[PDB]
């Protein structure tokens, strides 16, 4: 019916420094529209109804404006409390939402790889970890190699939220196979793709 | 001051049904729209629907309408949200919004009430140790529990640098599963002892796992 973009997906930016968001209505419905703010593990915090009030008890920094079919958010000189995620909404509709990130130099992933335990093969199963250690940014592509074939859909990924010190992530994907299909094969591999690697990065084992 | 206090959590399986209470308390009840909106892990709010105090009024999502219900008791200033035939996409935080005045936002929030979606059943995790081989890493794998959560801690809590405990992933299963990992210096390995804690309250699950290379 009516879609809301917010633009970017993700924004990345140093404390002390002008954050702008950006909300696009397909179709104009409203020169009003409202902006949430919700921080880690909190329910979401109105800062702005009809496109430029500021709701009761927020702070000054957070300001809105637009008319039509786009609208912005700023927060001038950012805190280290704004860094979380931010929606735009008109009527029922909601925007996908805009994560503000801290920023920082490029970091190329520490990447290890963990063969199944003897305890859990006896259990009949065998997970098999990759984990990608203090990268920056997020953007991370992984991909499991057994005998050299590329794997598809067997894996599951997990990534820690941006680090309270060096503002970087780290990322684990497992590969969870039967003990059989685990035995069948000789050659296990991750291979990791980074912004911050001038080449991929292949960890491997034979079982 | 305007107040919103939701009931607590909810677990329930699927097909089932859930009824959330909102209580408000600082304001005049019946003067303000409430709405509803819910959050699945790790996505976007989700508009629901909203009820008129003011003669029980309601305007449900498309994608709700047949399955859920809000009503309100104006006499103890309660607004509920009844949804039905519960699916695994129906797990997700819920809340309670009251308009400011009569515009179509969200001034005023309850703190939210966790709907778990599962067919599982209360079960502790396998802990298996991740070996190994300037710096190494080395951590814990926690495979198969429900519900969340499970707590990691290292040597007691003895060793939290460089710690990373990573979120819980549901499987297919309806079980859940993650690992925790630290990096330590190559030059301790073979005489430092690495221990995870590992903790599950809902089924008195203590574990202690060395992970030697």
């Amino acid at each position: 019916e009516i879609v809301l973009t917010q633009s970017p997906a993700t924004l990345s930016l140093s404390p002390g420094e002008r954050a702008t968001l950006s909300c696009r209505a397909s179709q104009s419905v409203s020169s009003y529209l409202a902006w949430y703010q919700q921080k880690p593990g909190q329910a979401p915090r109105l800062l702005i109804y009809d496109a430029s009030n500021r709701a009761t008890g927020i702070p000054a920094r957070f300001s809105g404006s637009g008319s039509g079919t786009d609208f912005t958010l700023t927060i001038s000189s950012l805190e280290p409390e704004d860094f979380a995620v931010y929606y735009c909404q008109q009527y029922e509709f909601f925007g996908q939402g805009t994560k503000l990130e801290i920023k920082r130099t490029v970091a190329a992933p520490s990447v290890f790889i963990f063969p199944p335990s003897d305890e859990q093969l006896k259990s009949g199963t065998a997970s098999v970890v990759c984990l990608l250690n203090n990268f920056y940014p997020r953007e991370a592509k992984v991909q499991w190699k057994v005998d050299n074939a590329l794997q598809s859909g067997n894996s599951q990924e997990s990534v820690t939220e941006q680090d309270s010190k060096d503002s970087t992530y780290s990322l684990s994907s497992t590969l969870t196979l039967s003990k059989a299909d685990y035995e069948k094969h000789k050659v296990y591999a991750c291979e990791v793709t980074h912004q911050g690697l001038s080449s991929p990065v292949t960890k491997s084992f034979n079982r | 001051m305007v107040q919103l206090v939701q009931s607590g959590t909810e677990v329930k399986k699927p097909g089932a049904s859930v009824k959330v209470s909102c209580k408000a308390s600082g304001y005049t009840f019946t003067g303000y729209y409430m709405h509803w909106v819910r959050q699945a892990p790790g996505q976007g709010l989700e508009w629901m629907g909203w009820i008129n105090p003011n003669g029980g009024d309601t305007n449900y999502a498309q994608k709700f309408q047949g399955r859920v219900t809000m009503t309100r008791d104006t006499s103890i200033s309660t607004a509920y949200m009844e949804l039905s035939s519960l699916r695994s996409e129906d797990m997700a935080v819920y809340y309670c919004a009251r308009e400011y005045s009569s515009g179509w936002y969200f001034a005023y929030w309850g703190q939210g009430t966790l709907v778990t979606v599962s067919s599982a059943s209360t079960k502790g995790p396998s802990v298996f140790p991740l070996a190994p081989s300037g710096t190494a890493a080395l951590g814990c794998l926690v495979k198969d529990y429900f519900p969340e959560p499970v707590t990691v801690s290292w040597n007691s809590g003895a060793l939290t640098s460089g710690v990373h405990t990573f979120p819980a992933v549901l499987q297919s299963s309806g079980l859940y599963s993650l690992s925790s990992v630290v990096t330590v210096p190559s030059s301790s390995l073979g005489t430092q002892t690495y221990i995870c804690n590992v903790n599950h309250k809902p089924s008195n699950t203590k574990v202690d796992k060395k992970v030697e290379p």
